[PDB]
């Protein structure tokens, strides 16, 4: 029927499968590295997208 | 060296848990259930605990 296929299109799968995964190559920017505070726990810095 | 297994062998690449007072004591086990247990490591001496 035209109103589902308009928005959702068509993707057959046989029956011998289960899922289908998606591989996802990003291109990211990101500065320096996780800088001693001489302490035990420390946060990550934020790797950013170029996009963005 | 042929006839012992302390002549050869040395681990410079273990990342072994260290210890430092007023630095990272929430990361190992509260002192007061196992005192800490002195390693060897190639040329360095310092103390290692469990991490809680």
């Amino acid at each position: 029927h035209e109103f589902a296929e308009l928005f959702y299109r068509t993707y057959i799968v046989t029956p011998d499968q289960a899922g289908f995964q998606l591989s996802i190559r990003r291109n990211l920017v990101w500065e320096g590295w996780t800088g001693e505070g001489l302490s035990g726990e420390k946060q990550e810095i934020s790797k950013r997208n170029i996009l963005q | 060296g042929l006839l012992d297994y302390t002549t050869l062998e040395t681990n410079s690449t273990e990342l072994i848990p260290v210890i430092q007072s007023g630095e990272n004591d929430e990361q190992f086990i509260d002192p007061s259930v196992l005192p800490a247990q002195t390693v060897k490591q190639g040329k360095d001496t310092f103390d290692t605990n469990f991490l809680k």
